[PDB]
Formats: C-alpha cells, sequence, structure tokens
C-alpha cells in the first residue's frame, strides 16, 4: 500500500508554467504505475496521463499533448506533473493516482488502468486575477435566518465560523460563484431562533490563508 | 544434392556469412511477427545527454510458432556442405557436396538449451573456436533428443533418467577434450540478465524464464532422485532485447492453457577456467548470442564464389 | 476517442433501496472497466475494476456488472454513506487514452419540503463602498429544483444575478440555495421594491418576498 | 602498465574501447583468468568471480564501442590487474583500492593525538600526505600520528595517497572539542 501527499495549492497568471508533486510513500516506487488526473470545479475527472515508473516512459491525453510532462524522481519516491502554457481553462483540482502492476522488478507487469490510491488533490487557480482578502458584509435578521456577505476574494478558498466554532447547528456556507470581475463572493447564514436576538451576539469569523486574512463581523438585528 | 568427388574444402563455422544473414532475417522476421507494446533502445552518442529511443505502438496477442526456413543460394554463390557425420566445424572437409539449399532450420530464439534442432548422427559433438578460451562458449549436439514440457502454469518437466544419461555423455565428451584425469562438474549459471541466467525462450507468444539449477549440479567422473524433474518457471512481460540493446514491454497473457513440449537437441555451454591446478573442470548453461544458435545448424554449411 | 456516458445524471433513492447505475461505452471496451465513488471535497475511490472485481475494503453491497459496451453498477441497499457522485472509467485502448463518464449523483429521495424564503437588503457599509448586492435565501427543501425570479419595480430582471447550492444536508436530506442579485449604488437608488419570486414543488403558488428601498 | 586507484567503499570505472563504434563481443577478466562479465550479444553475462554482485557495465554505450566494468563499493582485496579482451585485442588496467581511517571516530580532546592509518593491497608501497584545517602537515606510509590535537584542528582533514605516480584523496572529519578555562 502506498500514500501519496500532494505539493500545496498553486496559483498562476495565464501564460505560466507550473510543477506539480506527489511523495509516494510505503511501497515500492517502482513497482507502481502514476497518473494524473484533474477536476474542474463543478465539472468531471479528467484523465491527464500515465507514467510507467520502471521504464519512464509516459503517455498523455490527446488535448493535452506538447504542453504536459510527466517524470518521476525514483531517489525520492516522486511523480511530478508539469503543465505549460497555461489557460484560464486549466483551472482544476489536480490528483496524483497510482496502482500496482506486479513484481516490476522482476519483470511482471500487469499494465493497469485501472486508480486504486489517490492523493490529497492540488489546487491550481490559473486567473488574470491578483491575490485579495474578502470584504465581509452583515446579512441582518419562530425562527430566524441571519448571515455575511463575503466578497471580492481571491484565490480560492475561504473558510467560515460562527462564534468561533460555538455555533454549527443550522449553519449554511454556500460555495463560492465566480463573479464577472475575476472575483469570488460567498455567503455564510444560520437560522436561531428570533427570541434569541438581542440577547444573543452572532459574529461570522472569516479566514482567507492566501491573503493571510481574517475578520470577524458582528450581526446585529437591524 | 551433388557429391564432389575427389575434393577437400576448409570450413570455418565462426566465420560463416550464412550465420549473419540468418540473423539479420530473424530479426526482421521478429519486427513484423511479435510486437511490443513499448520498446526502449539506449543513445549516447552525443558528448553528453543520453536520449532513449521510446517506440509505443500496438500489440496483439498472437500465436508464435517457429517455421522452418531453407536457404538456397543467393545470386553469384554455392552452397557447399561437408558430410562428414562427425565434423567439429573447423578444418578441412574431405567428403564435400553441393546443395540448393540447406535442410528446414527452425529459428528458436532461446538461451542455454538449444530447441527443436538437429542431432548428432553418431557420437554427442561439442564445437568451439577456442576450447582453451574460458571465455567462448560450447556449443553441444546431443544424439539423443530430451523432450521438455512446459506449462504457463510455471513450470517445466524433462524425465530424470534422460537428463541424468544426457550429461553422462556430455561429461564423457568434455573430459576427452579437456583430460581425461578429470572430475567434469556442472553448475548453475554464475550470473548476468534474467535471459542468460535461466533457461528462456518463448511459448504461445509468451517468455518463458525457467530456473535451470537442477538441471546443472553434477559431478561427475568422481569417485568410484525423482522421477521428473521439475522447473518452476516465470512468464514476463518486460524483456530484455536479444536483437540489440534494449527492453521490450509485452502485454500479460491471456490464454488460461499455455502448453509446449520440445526436444533438447543441443546445449550452449562456457567453462569456468582460471588458475586452478586442481584436476576438475566447471560448465555452467550459456548462451545470449543467438547467431550460436544458428551455428549449431550451419556448422555444416558454407557458401562459396561461383 | 471512446466516450463514456453515465445515465442518468441525478438518481434519487429511498435510503435502504436499491440502486443501479448505468455506463455505456462508445465501442467495446471488454471488461476494461472501473467504478469510483467521490464525495465532496475529496478524491475519488475505487469501488470496481475489470466490470466486476471489487476493490479491497469495498463491501459486497456493491457488485459491479456488464462487458463489451454496457455496464452497470448496482448497490443492493443504499447506506448512508453510499450517497455521493459515481465515475465510470474506460482503459481499454493502446496507445493509453483513458476516459471518464461524466458521472451520476446518487442523493437522498425524501418528502417534498417546501422552503422558507428570506429576503436581505444591501448593508449600509456596501452600500458606501458603492455596489448593492441584495440576497434572496431559500431554505431547508426538497426536491433539489427550485426557480428564484428577480423583479424590480415588477422587472423580470436577467443576467445579474447569480446562485449556489449546498450539497444535501447530512441530517434533513434538504437543500438551501441563495440568489444573488448585484447592481452598482446608482442603478440600486433608481428604483423602489425589491422581490424575490420562488417557485417550487412544496408551494402551491409562487411565493414572493421584497421590501421597499428607504 | 595502466594504473587506476580507488578508494574503499567507492564506485570505480574501468575503462575499454573498440576501434569502431559497434558492440561487439568483449570479456573482463583478471590476472588469474577469472571470468568477470562480459556480453552474450546484447545481454550481460557475470562469471564466478569475488566481484559478482558488485560488478556491472554501462550497455548503452556498447553501441558506441565502450565496454566499460563498473566495480561498487570497492573493497581492499579487489586490488587486482584486469584485462579486457575485445577484438583480439587486450587492454590491461592495473587497480589498487586504499583505505584511511582515524583511529577513533569519537570527539578528541585538545591536547590528544590522532592516527590515520592507511589500508593498502598487497605488494604497494603508497605514499601519504595528510593536512588538517589549521595547516598542520604529516608524512608516512602507512601509519601517520598527530601527537598532540590543537583546537585549531578541528574540521576537515584532507589526505592524498601516493602511489605509481598517481593519486587519490581522502578527506576525514575530525572532531576536537572547546573548553570553558
Ligand atoms: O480530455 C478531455 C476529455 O475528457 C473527457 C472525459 O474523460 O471530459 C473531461 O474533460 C472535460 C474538459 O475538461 C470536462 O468538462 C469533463 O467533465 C471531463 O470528464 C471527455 O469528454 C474529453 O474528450
Ligand atoms: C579420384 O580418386 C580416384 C580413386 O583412387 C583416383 O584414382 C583419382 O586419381 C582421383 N582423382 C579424380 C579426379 O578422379
Ligand atoms: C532527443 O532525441 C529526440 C529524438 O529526435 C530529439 O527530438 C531531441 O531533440 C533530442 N534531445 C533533446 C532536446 O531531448
Ligand atoms: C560422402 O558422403 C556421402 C553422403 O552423401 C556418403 O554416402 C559417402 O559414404 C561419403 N563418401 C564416401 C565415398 O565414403
Ligand atoms: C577439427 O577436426 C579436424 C579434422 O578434420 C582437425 O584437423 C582439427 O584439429 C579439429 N579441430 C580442432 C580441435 O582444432
Ligand atoms: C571425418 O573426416 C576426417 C578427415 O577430415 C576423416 O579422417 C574421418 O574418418 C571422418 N570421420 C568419420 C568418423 O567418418
Ligand atoms: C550417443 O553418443 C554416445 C557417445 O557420446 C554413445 O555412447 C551412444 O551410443 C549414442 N547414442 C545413440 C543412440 O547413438
Ligand atoms: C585460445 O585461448 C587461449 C586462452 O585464452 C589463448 O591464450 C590463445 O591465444 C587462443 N588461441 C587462439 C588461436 O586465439
Ligand atoms: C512430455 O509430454 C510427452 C507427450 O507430449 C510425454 O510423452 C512425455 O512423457 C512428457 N515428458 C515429461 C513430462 O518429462
Ligand atoms: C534457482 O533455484 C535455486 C534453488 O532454489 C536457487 O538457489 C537459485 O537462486 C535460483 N536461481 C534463479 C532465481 O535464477
Ligand atoms: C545440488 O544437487 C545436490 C545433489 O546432487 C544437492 O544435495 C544440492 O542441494 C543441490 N544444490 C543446489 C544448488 O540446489
Ligand atoms: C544417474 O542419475 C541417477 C538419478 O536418476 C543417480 O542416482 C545416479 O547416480 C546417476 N548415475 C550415474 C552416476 O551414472
Ligand atoms: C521429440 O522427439 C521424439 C523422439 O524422436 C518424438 O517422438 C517427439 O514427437 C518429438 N517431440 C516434439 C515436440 O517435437
Ligand atoms: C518445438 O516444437 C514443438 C512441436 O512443434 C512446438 O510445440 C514447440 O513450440 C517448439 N519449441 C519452441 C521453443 O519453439
Amino acid at each position: 500500500e502506498v500514500q501519496l501527499v500532494e505539493s500545496g495549492a498553486e496559483v498562476k497568471k495565464p501564460g505560466s508554467s507550473v510543477k506539480v508533486s506527489c511523495k509516494a510513500s510505503g511501497d515500492t516506487f517502482i513497482r507502481y504505475s502514476f497518473t494524473w488526473v484533474r477536476q474542474a470545479p463543478g465539472q468531471g475527472l479528467e484523465w491527464m496521463g500515465r507514467i510507467i515508473t520502471i521504464l519512464d516512459v509516459a503517455h498523455y491525453a490527446p488535448h493535452l499533448q506538447g504542453r504536459v510532462t510527466i517524470t518521476a524522481d525514483k531517489s525520492t519516491s516522486t511523480v511530478y506533473l508539469e503543465l505549460r502554457n497555461l489557460r484560464s481553462d486549466d483551472t482544476a483540482v489536480y490528483f496524483c493516482a497510482g496502482v500496482y502492476e506486479g513484481e516490476a522488478d522482476e519483470g511482471e507487469y500487469d499494465n493497469n488502468g485501472f486508480l486504486k490510491h489517490w492523493g490529497q488533490g492540488t489546487l491550481v487557480t490559473v486567473s488574470s486575477a491578483s491575490t485579495k482578502g474578502p470584504s465581509v458584509f452583515p446579512l441582518a435578521p419562530g425562527t430566524a435566518a441571519l448571515g455575511c456577505l463575503v466578497k471580492d476574494y481571491f484565490p480560492e478558498p475561504v473558510t467560515v465560523s460562527w462564534n468561533s466554532g460555538a455555533l454549527t447547528s443550522g449553519v449554511h456556507t454556500f460555495p463560492a460563484v465566480l463573479q464577472s470581475s475575476g472575483l469570488y463572493s460567498l455567503s455564510s447564514v444560520v437560522t436561531v431562533p428570533s427570541s434569541s436576538l438581542g440577547t444573543q451576539t452572532y459574529i461570522c469569523n472569516v479566514n482567507h490563508k492566501p491573503s493571510n486574512t481574517k475578520v470577524d463581523k458582528k450581526v446585529e438585528p437591524k | 544434392e551433388v557429391v564432389l568427388v575427389n575434393v577437400t574444402e576448409n570450413f570455418n563455422m565462426w566465420k560463416n556469412d550464412m550465420v549473419e544473414q540468418m540473423h539479420e532475417d530473424i530479426i526482421s522476421l521478429w519486427d513484423q511477427s511479435l510486437k511490443p507494446c513499448v520498446k526502449l533502445t539506449p543513445l549516447c552518442v552525443g558528448a553528453g545527454s543520453c536520449n532513449t529511443s521510446v517506440i509505443t505502438q500496438a500489440c496483439p496477442k498472437v500465436s508464435f510458432e517457429p517455421i522452418p526456413i531453407h536457404y538456397c543460394a543467393p545470386a553469384g554463390f554455392a552452397i557447399l556442405k561437408c558430410n562428414n557425420k562427425t565434423f567439429n566445424g573447423t578444418g578441412p572437409c574431405t567428403n564435400v557436396s553441393t546443395v540448393q539449399c540447406t535442410h528446414g532450420i527452425r529459428p528458436v530464439v532461446s538461451s542455454q538449451l538449444l530447441l527443436n534442432g538437429s542431432l548428432a548422427e553418431e557420437e554427442v559433438v561439442i564445437r568451439s573456436v577456442n576450447f582453451t578460451d574460458n571465455a567462448k562458449t560450447i556449443i553441444v549436439q546431443l544424439n539423443t533428443s530430451v523432450e521438455i514440457n512446459c506449462t504457463g502454469a510455471g513450470h517445466c518437466n524433462i524425465a530424470r533418467a534422460k537428463w541424468n544419461n544426457t550429461l553422462k555423455q556430455i561429461a564423457s565428451k568434455l573430459r576427452e577434450q579437456f583430460g581425461n584425469n578429470k572430475t567434469i562438474i556442472f553448475k548453475q549459471s554464475s550470473g548476468g540478465d534474467p535471459e542468460i541466467v535461466t533457461h528462456w525462450f518463448n511459448c504461445g507468444g509468451e517468455f518463458f524464464y525457467c530456473n535451470s539449477t537442477q538441471l546443472f549440479n553434477s559431478t561427475w567422473f568422481n569417485s568410484t532422485g525423482s522421477d521428473t524433474i521439475t522447473l518452476p518457471c516465470r512468464i514476463k512481460q518486460i524483456i530484455n532485447m536479444w536483437q540489440k540493446v534494449g527492453k521490450a514491454m509485452y502485454a500479460p497473457p491471456i490464454s488460461g492453457q499455455i502448453r509446449c513440449s520440445s526436444n533438447i537437441t543441443g546445449l550452449l555451454l562456457t567453462r569456468d577456467g582460471g588458475n586452478s591446478n586442481n584436476e576438475s573442470e566447471i560448465f555452467r548453461p550459456g548462451g545470449g548470442d543467438m547467431r550460436d544458435n544458428w551455428r549449431s545448424e550451419l556448422y555444416k554449411y558454407k557458401v562459396v564464389k561461383i | 476517442d471512446i466516450v463514456m456516458t453515465q445515465s442518468p445524471a441525478t438518481l434519487s433513492v429511498s435510503p435502504g433501496e436499491r440502486a443501479t447505475l448505468s455506463c455505456r461505452a462508445s465501442e467495446s471496451v471488454s471488461s476494461d472497466l472501473a467504478w469510483y465513488q467521490q464525495k465532496p471535497g475529496q478524491a475519488p475511490r475505487l469501488l470496481i475494476y475489470g466490470a466486476s472485481t471489487r476493490a479491497t475494503g469495498v463491501p459486497a453491497r456493491f457488485s459491479g456488472s456488464g462487458s463489451g459496451a454496457e455496464f452497470t453498477l448496482t448497490i443492493s441497499s443504499l447506506q448512508s454513506e453510499d450517497f455521493a457522485v459515481y465515475y465510470c472509467q474506460q482503459y481499454n485502448n493502446w496507445p493509453p487514452r483513458y476516459t471518464f463518464g461524466q458521472g451520476t449523483r446518487l442523493e437522498i429521495k425524501r418528502t417534498v419540503a417546501a422552503p422558507s424564503v428570506f429576503i436581505f437588503p444591501p448593508s449600509d457599509e456596501q452600500l458606501k463602498s458603492g455596489t448593492a448586492s441584495v440576497v434572496c435565501l431559500l431554505n431547508n427543501f426538497y426536491p433539489r429544483e427550485a426557480k428564484v425570479q428577480w423583479k424590480v419595480d415588477n422587472a423580470l430582471q436577467s443576467g445579474n444575478s447569480q446562485e449556489s447550492v449546498t450539497e444535501q444536508d447530512s441530517k434533513d436530506s434538504t437543500y438551501s440555495l441563495s440568489s444573488t442579485l448585484t447592481l452598482s449604488k446608482a442603478d440600486y437608488e433608481k428604483h423602489k421594491v425589491y422581490a424575490c419570486e420562488v417557485t417550487h414543488q412544496g408551494l402551491s403558488s409562487p411565493v414572493t418576498k421584497s421590501f421597499n428601498r428607504g | 602498465k595502466k594504473v587506476v586507484l580507488g578508494k574503499k567503499g567507492d564506485t570505480v570505472e574501468l575503462t575499454c574501447t573498440a576501434s569502431q563504434k559497434k558492440s561487439i563481443q568483449f570479456h573482463w577478466k583478471n590476472s588469474n583468468q577469472i571470468k568477470i562479465l562480459g556480453n552474450q550479444g546484447s545481454f550481460l553475462t557475470k562469471g564466478p568471480s569475488k566481484l559478482n554482485d558488485r560488478a556491472d557495465s554501462r550497455r548503452s554505450l556498447w553501441d558506441q564501442g565502450n565496454f566499460p566494468l563498473i566495480i561498487k563499493n570497492l573493497k581492499i582485496e579487489d586490488s587486482d590487474t584486469y584485462i579486457c579482451e575485445v577484438e583480439d585485442q587486450k587492454e590491461e588496467v592495473q587497480l589498487l583500492v586504499f583505505g584511511l581511517t582515524a583511529n577513533s571516530d569519537t570527539h578528541l580532546l585538545q591536547g590528544q593525538s590522532l592516527t590515520l592509518t592507511l589500508e593498502s593491497p598487497p605488494g604497494s608501497s603508497p605514499s601519504v600526505q595528510c593536512r588538517s584545517p589549521r595547516g598542520k602537515n604529516i608524512q608516512g606510509g602507512k601509519t601517520l600520528s598527530v601527537s598532540q590535537l590543537e583546537l585549531q584542528d578541528s574540521g576537515t582533514w584532507t589526505c592524498t595517497v601516493l602511489q605509481n605516480q598517481k593519486k587519490v584523496e581522502f578527506k576525514i572529519d575530525i572532531v576536537v572539542l572547546a573548553f570553558q578555562k
């Protein structure tokens, strides 16, 4: 059994290149083949290519040929994906995956095309936008609804809690939408008893790590 | 075909252009016949960086059954044949014939054991370009074939009594060559590539790697087992190329019933040698250069200008 | 280019009942077919390969069948943890040009629940920055299908709103939706009444929530 | 009379070049005619020598007429004369393997002694010169000793072994401890 740990999130301008990595631990590296698969937000899985590690030979998807290179470093048990000439539509989560092929060092090779072991995924955002933290505005309120609008940030992700983690029941933090400005926006809402307004205070905590930004917004009744 | 009365002709099986010709022909055969999914060949001609040539292609699972080849005279030449039943392959042949073509030769690619070939008509024969040189291969020609039955289920069988009788005959010929006071010892391959360390061959399109330790583990003319010998084998997908330096990858088997039986008609051996005034000789299975396979059949033929 | 097609796009199944998922190939892929499970935010998980072989750790209730160009994933009795997106993958060709279906989303089938609708006017802080976002919230409804229309002074709006929907709730199996109308401060102050109109199977008649600016 | 020096534990590459850029039959033997390694067509063979599991070639060079003998994890007893026989010609190379060790892997005190011992093959008579970080030079044959270490001798020592005109270099790290008065 191999564990696949990928490198961190990347943010790139269109036209740039990116190199993401995947450390394989726990078994014999050269008895595995490795594959890269990506997933655009809201979309399905797309096969990018696969490297036969023992042979050091990689094969790629046609629509990708030319600008993708998959390599493996046997000495550090690391697999690499390089994507060149990046386009905004290359924005996706990139997964490294792998499968046992048999005793490859003894010439046994099944050439398996399915994928048993998967990395945690690496977000690659390709956009003309520059990094910036969100503006957080109040959504003022038997049961009442209230919340925070988290607006105009880049890139993903942003994380939201209520009352520093003390409040989770009734909370809905919506997936972000991409605005025509190239910046993201989302809302987090929560429903509480209406008798709890004016006595119980509600603060939404917003964290945007890419911009090192943290904001707390007290949302008051009116 | 036509015996040449009162003609003496020199042969040299080790310098025979029919061997080279057959070699290039078998390489070509394998190109159109047994295609791998991937092949790698090195290219380090430059002053620095290497540049492995990689080819990926369709690799259909096909059967592979060697068919006899007949070599006839190439334009401008004639084929001469030595008729002496016990000819060592190098020297004057007093009984020589002209022939239209060679006999039918199955181009079996294998290491260690020569399969489906021609038997010696009289006694077992051993041939080397230099017996005194420990690095030169000894080609053994049996006078009785020994059956080897192999299966994709992971083993080959040989009758122990037949193999024992075979070794005794070979050892007798070896001590006649290296000294009648010598103990003759057979040991396993001392190492190298898998295709060379094991008895390597192809059966039903698949490449077999049979551990031959049990065939080569005996001592002869020293002092005063089980019915069948069972060799454990492996079918492999990643193969070192015999045609040139490189690697080829093939797809896994599709048949659950891969069976073949061959006749062992000869062997490729090497002698250990070295500075050891201990009266005993050690021989190990060898092979790998397929020109030696072709020589085992072509030793009696020669092409000449007419 | 082998195209993999899955049907249906969404499958709604009552807890503990059977689910059958379909995968078709545009040509024969023999038995070189794998099935994956993916939950939101996570990597895919291999369930079946070789068309019918369960991967290690996969419960017996998952079963793959078929060969050639038509395949089936069957889950004999849906557990809470089986609701997810399912993808099929072909790996028959050489040179490899492996492809995935576009997935089948398996969701929990429950009774109809009408949304509670809430409308939020823009904050004074945002109006100061020069823009106005009006938020319409549909909370805890089923099924996922809902229609939201923005009307400003009874003028049906288009091109100036964006929608977002939560994942199905792990406790009550409902969905929530937000619709956000965005206009400049200037355009915002040019109109009086701001309304969102909600159409849903759980409602007898379109529900409208509104406020007058100022 | 081509000589090559090697270090204990290192890898050495003994070269063999044919007249044409083509892969042909080659074989390496030692002085006692024991087969080390060679080829059979495009396959590698290894002989019954004591180098077996530490000997290799580089087949990516064969098509280029280069047939090297690579020996890894060198041992002193690997010292021998090696012969590459290729196209009826024999190219001979003498390998000498050396080892240098400090008499303690422990941290030494100021004023204490350091003794370096050279491991050499039978028959060889090498000269050794070593230099400490401060410039302290010692010379000798088999063993070299410094009577009293200075604090300034702490660090990498560089020792050069001279044999048959050729030289080989050893770096040895020596710790000499400081102390508060
Ligand atoms: O390489 C594109 C190729 O992949 C497929 C399915 O394997 O579609 C994938 O890529 C699309 C574009 O990125 C995604 O929208 C889709 O969700 C993903 O599966 C094929 O449709 C296409 O030929
Ligand atoms: C052939 O052999 C015979 C038999 O002795 C001999 O008389 C003759 O000289 C030889 N020469 C030819 C060409 O017949
Ligand atoms: C390596 O060989 C290929 C084969 O033609 C060639 O295209 C390439 O330029 C060579 N060198 C480099 C730059 O990798
Ligand atoms: C020469 O070989 C032939 C086989 O063609 C054989 O019949 C004959 O005995 C040999 N020559 C003589 C006269 O012995
Ligand atoms: C091969 O046999 C011939 C007799 O025809 C003999 O002259 C030669 O010496 C033999 N080969 C050897 C061992 O040199
Ligand atoms: C083979 O030929 C040699 C001479 O070349 C001859 O003396 C000998 O009798 C022949 N061998 C046999 C066994 O026929
Ligand atoms: C095979 O040759 C051996 C000598 O090597 C001999 O003793 C035996 O009689 C021969 N067997 C046959 C069947 O000719
Ligand atoms: C045969 O091999 C021996 C041992 O290596 C060698 O000394 C001799 O030169 C070789 N004979 C010929 C003719 O090459
Ligand atoms: C191999 O098979 C043949 C029949 O095909 C049989 O006659 C022979 O006894 C077998 N030999 C073995 C198992 O050694
Ligand atoms: C073959 O089998 C023998 C006996 O078990 C074993 O000692 C030897 O290492 C094997 N050789 C191989 C793996 O080629
Ligand atoms: C070789 O055979 C002998 C008996 O002839 C046996 O005792 C020994 O175990 C065998 N050794 C190997 C290498 O298998
Ligand atoms: C032949 O092999 C048998 C095993 O089948 C063995 O016991 C016997 O010693 C051998 N016979 C000899 C030494 O000629
Ligand atoms: C091998 O030779 C024996 C005896 O001549 C024969 O009966 C058998 O059919 C041959 N086997 C094969 C597979 O050619
Ligand atoms: C030898 O011939 C037999 C019978 O035709 C065949 O089954 C077998 O494949 C051949 N052996 C090899 C290695 O070609």
